[PDB]
């Protein structure tokens, strides 16, 4: 009934966790658009026709 | 088991043979598979008429009652037979689809009209 | 008013317990404030978009 | 059904879904009758909470349940 | 099998017998007849005015194979088969 | 003022459980089922009495007497008219509302009809809903084809009245048409027959008793006790039909003789009963009879 | 073979060509089966007869063509139901085949209908422990207002006009993208003369 | 046969014949009886016969024996609130000491009927599923409904496979 750590698990989790908080995308980079194709570069997502 | 969020719902969980429907009304939890595990039966419907021709709709009112105060949702068709039923207000499309047929069906009237009248 | 079906019930619940009373049940929706579609949302309990660029 | 780490098809690459067309008139009738609908269900929805908080309450502390509870001690001593 | 078929066969004891033996009237218990008591025997001597001392435990010996029939233990593929008439 | 006793008197209910009488060999005749081996038990004569005792508080029980009610009425009510969902659909909806906590005659089923009218079920509808979701031994969905009348003559034929009561009781409520159609074309076949003694030591005899007593058909049963030395019950049957009938030209002859016993026989069969002369002298046979062995 | 009792099969078991032949046991007293083993198999064969053409060892049913199985032949239904438990036995029993005990069983059910078979008929209890119909259930339910001036349970049902302004709203609002504007429907469902 | 001294003992019927169900507070019973003396007949007895029975129905109660540890036998439970309940069990039969405890800490009849009666609750006849839970699985099983499809073949009207032909 003793179970045996998970250590990469955890340590995996928190350097995940950090990198999230380090390399976060900026509102500049995640809400940008291309106005002749009408897609969002950071994803590639086009967006609805009602908006365009 | 365990969800990742999620919620109860009052649905219908189809069970029967090939062209021979027969759904049994449960609350089960909003992941789980549709004829998977539920909560509890709350009633069963069957759609085929029978030789009365009539539908059969067991609704054990008593407890969807509770499950309704506890949190729980409703799927679309199960929200309709209950306006049928008068537990429940008719559902607006139920009533936008039968404007929808009434116009259709004097749409027909028409071009039926002239082909009688003209021919 | 009551749908037809649970107005049934609740008066016939007065008869049994032998209240007689002709008032009919009814729902009080000035509780419920019912507000549009469009109405602003709370933006500091919502979701951000993850680093993942394509 | 696929997962996050799954691709795309070729075939749904240029793809644009139009919306549906919007009669006036039904869509706000239409749009009225979800406002009255949705309103007199949250009524009721309300009632039958306060109906599960009642008899809880009721059974751990109630008359009837704290007029049994006392009769068992009583009778125990 | 057949010396002691006819054996036991032989000594078994008859309701008009165990009347006679502890002067009692043997009633018969059925399902079927609700529960009427049925007389099939009755003591030719005087009846006993005494009834038996009714026993907490009886102390009968028991046997393993109608015992775990009774509790639903008993697995066999041969057994209540369907056969011809006898 | 003065109200007519019912089937559920006290008075009624004792007399007619002394006309029943009782039979432990008819009242627990063996039963064609499922056998095991019997099981002996060795008893005095005083234990052999309790026993024969117990039997007969377990027969009272059986033979309880079912209750008379009358036809139920039409269930014709409307709750709601929806002339929106006119057209939209072929078939009814038939809902039912199933919780284990509700006694079946206080149970809502009502039906959508293909007009958008929301009714209440009628009686044949609520029944056999309940049967569906609360069966219950015995009783079928779909009306079986024994009660038709030529099927009924069969069993008639074999004298099986007590049967055909028994698949009544079970398939029908009390209060319903065919309950009261097969039970009183049952009771009329008796008569024609002087089959009353089948009846005998069951439930289902005051409910004859009942019925030609409200209906003036006493004749014949009367005449079968005299034939058994069953005055007693004859003139507790007379005493009934006074009673029901206070305003007859028996009821008022019986107080102003003030005929007892075996007199008001006489006096209700002069008077009363169609078949005076007959129940005259079957009366007088008997009162031959029992003076022999009175000497 | 072409029975003479076809029409009326109960006039053979009453003659003497049927005393002469079983005399008064049941004709699958003098019957048993070919098998290999002490325990035969748990079903008989499907049927005796294949393409107009019978098997070497018929069954007591398939052996007798002047045996006709049908719900008013009531004494031959009786050799094969218990007179003790009114059961009916199972095929091994009597040896009779899947297809003639598929009709037995039929026939011994179709006669208990017709009341020709006795059969143990149960004293039940009554399903309800009170008899009152003194309840909205079974009774009349005041009508509500809006039933008795023929009008709908809620407002909202009804088709309502909507302004102008409103609609405007959403031209404007749904831009090239519209639908031919729908008026207020009929008051009734229209059908195809 | 079966082995032992009065084999019934061992037997579920004779266990299930035991009118002494312990409520919630009994956690604890302990028995101290002397192994001689004609006094202390009844409670070796007791030992012999009901402690299989009260065990069997109360399963979740410690139950442990002494021997001649006290010159005359006794009983005592101890319960969740910290009371004791002694109780002297010389010179009486195994039967008054059953009968005994049953009405100072056994339940009525009328306590248990109730319990009894909620499960049958659990099994709405009206539900539909597999034989071990529910009594009907499908409602084709009903008469008057529409049957099985592996019994009685459905109208060709009423199959998707000409649905679809006659309407293609
Ligand atoms: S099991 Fe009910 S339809 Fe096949
Ligand atoms: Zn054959």
């Amino acid at each position: 009934k003793k179970v045996r750590p998970r250590l990469i698990a955890e340590l995996a989790r928190r350097v995940r966790a950090l990198r999230e908080q380090l390399n976060r995308p900026r509102d500049s980079q995640l809400y940008a658009v291309d106005y002749e194709t009408l897609t969002r570069p950071f994803s590639g997502r086009r967006l609805p026709v009602r908006a365009w | 088991k365990a969800y990742r969020g999620g919620h109860l719902t009052i649905r219908l969980a189809l069970g029967g043979c090939t062209n021979r429907p027969f759904y049994r009304i449960v609350a089960a939890h909003n992941k789980c598979p549709r004829d998977g595990r539920f909560v509890e039966q709350l009633g069963s419907y069957d759609p085929l008429p029978n030789s009365h021709g009539e539908k059969l709709v067991a609704l054990n009112l008593d407890r969807i009652r509770h499950w309704i105060g506890c949190g729980a949702h409703l799927s679309k068709p199960m929200e309709k037979l209950l306006g049928l039923a008068g537990f429940f207000p008719l559902h607006p499309m139920m009533i936008t689809n039968a404007e929808r047929l009434r116009r259709k069906r004097a749409r027909e009237v028409l071009l039926a009209s002239q082909k009688t009248d003209a021919e | 008013p009551y749908p037809p079906l649970l107005r049934a019930m609740i008066i016939a619940e007065r008869q049994k317990n032998g209240d007689t009373s002709t008032e009919e049940p009814m729902l009080n929706v000035q509780r419920i404030r019912m507000e549009p579609w469009d109405y602003p949302a709370k933006q500091e309990d919502k979701g951000r978009a993850k680093g993942t660029p394509v | 059904r696929k997962t996050r780490h799954d691709p795309l098809a070729k075939s749904k690459i240029e793809r644009v879904n139009m919306p549906p067309a919007v009669d006036p008139a039904e869509f706000f009738v239409l749009m009225e009758r979800y406002q009255h609908y949705r309103q007199t269900v949250r009524a009721l929805r309300m009632e039958f909470v306060s109906e599960v908080q009642r008899k809880v309450h009721e059974a751990r502390a109630g008359v009837l349940a704290e007029r049994k509870a006392l009769k068992d001690a009583a009778e125990h001593r | 099998l057949t010396q002691g078929l006819f054996r036991g066969l032989s000594r078994q004891e008859t309701h008009q017998q165990l009347a006679d033996k502890k002067g009692l009237h043997v009633v018969e218990i059925r399902e079927e007849c609700g529960p009427l008591p049925i007389v099939v025997a009755s003591p030719r001597g005087p009846l006993r005015k005494d009834p038996e001392p009714e026993d907490e435990v009886p102390d009968v010996k028991l046997d393993w194979e109608d015992v775990k029939t009774a509790q639903g233990m008993k697995r066999s593929v041969w057994s209540n088969l369907k056969r011809a008439a006898t | 003022e003065t109200k007519k006793p019912t089937f559920m008197d006290e008075e009624v209910q004792s007399i007619l459980t002394k006309m029943t009488g009782l039979n432990l060999q008819k009242t627990f005749k063996p039963a064609i089922q499922e056998l095991k081996p019997p099981t002996y038990k060795l008893m005095t004569q005083a234990q052999l009495e309790e026993a024969t005792r117990q039997a007969v508080e377990a027969a009272k029980v059986r033979l309880k007497m079912p209750p008379v009610l009358e036809e139920r009425v039409p269930i014709n009510d409307v709750l709601a008219e929806d002339k929106i969902l006119e057209g939209t659909e072929t078939t009814k909806y038939v809902f039912t509302d199933i919780s284990y906590s509700i006694p079946h005659r206080e149970r809502f089923i009502v039906v959508r009809e293909p007009s958008g009218t929301l009714r209440k079920a009628s009686w044949e509808e609520r029944d056999r809903m309940i049967q569906v979701y609360f069966p219950k031994e015995g009783r079928k969905i779909l009306t079986p084809i024994i009660f038709k009348e030529e099927n009924l003559r069969t069993m008639y034929s074999q004298d099986r009245h007590v049967d055909v009561l028994n698949l009544c009781f079970a398939q029908f409520e009390p209060d319903s048409t065919e309950y009261i159609k097969v039970h009183h074309k049952t009771y009329e076949d008796i008569d024609k027959r002087g089959k009353y003694d089948l009846l005998r030591s069951t439930r289902y005899f005051g409910g004859m008793v009942w019925y030609f007593v409200n209906n003036k058909k006493i004749d014949g049963l009367l005449i079968d006790q005299i034939q058994r030395d069953l005055i007693d019950d004859a003139t507790n049957l007379v005493q009934l039909y006074h009673v029901l009938h206070p305003d007859g030209q028996s009821a008022q002859g019986a107080k102003d003789q003030a005929a007892e016993g075996i007199n008001l026989i006489k006096v209700f069969a002069k008077t009363e009963a169609q078949k005076g002369a007959y129940i005259e002298l079957t009366l007088q046979t008997y009162q031959e009879a029992l003076s022999r062995h009175s000497a | 073979p072409i029975s003479p009792y076809k029409d009326e099969p109960w006039k053979y078991l009453e003659s003497e060509e049927y005393q002469e032949r079983y005399g008064s046991r049941p004709v699958w007293a003098d019957y048993r089966r070919n098998h290999k083993g002490g325990v035969p198999p748990q079903r008989t064969r499907k049927t005796c007869i294949r393409r107009n053409k019978v098997v070497g060892n018929p069954c007591p049913i398939c052996r007798d063509h002047k045996l006709h199985v049908d719900f008013r032949n009531v004494k031959l239904l009786e050799q094969f139901v218990c007179a003790h438990t009114g059961i009916i036995f199972y095929a091994p029993y009597t040896g009779v085949c899947v297809k003639q005990h598929k009709r037995l069983t039929q026939a011994i059910q179709k006669a208990r209908d017709h009341g020709l078979l006795i059969y143990h008929i149960p004293q039940v209890e009554p399903r309800d422990l009170d008899f009152s119909t003194s309840h909205g259930a079974v009774s009349a339910t005041p009508p509500a207002p809006t039933l008795v001036s023929g009008d709908p349970w809620y407002p909202w049902y009804n088709w309502k006009q909507p302004p102008e302004r409103e609609l405007s709203r959403l031209r404007r609002l749904y831009q090239g993208h519209l639908q031919e504007e729908s008026g207020p429907p009929p008051e009734s469902m229209p059908k195809m003369p | 046969p079966m082995k032992g001294r009065f084999p019934i003992r061992r037997t579920l019927q004779y266990l299930s014949q035991g009118n002494v169900v312990f409520k919630d507070s009994v956690k604890v019973m302990t028995v101290n009886y002397n192994t001689h003396g004609e006094l202390g007949e009844g409670a070796r007895k007791f030992v012999f016969f009901n402690i299989p029975q009260i065990q069997y129905k109360n399963p979740w109660v410690q139950i442990m024996m002494f021997k001649n540890m006290t010159p005359s036998p006794f009983l005592r439970f101890y319960l969740d609130s910290g009371e004791q309940v002694l109780v002297d069990v010389e010179t009486k039969s195994n039967k008054e000491i059953m009968e005994h405890i049953r009405k100072i800490l056994g339940k009525n009849e009328e306590t248990l009927r109730e319990e009894e009666e909620e499960k049958k609750q659990l099994s709405h006849p009206a539900n539909f599923g597999p034989r071990k839970y529910c009594l009907r699985e499908c409602i084709c099983e009903v008469e008057g409904q529409v049957p099985c499809p592996s019994l009685v073949p459905l109208p060709k009207e009423m199959r998707g496979k000409y649905k679809a032909a006659l309407k293609a």
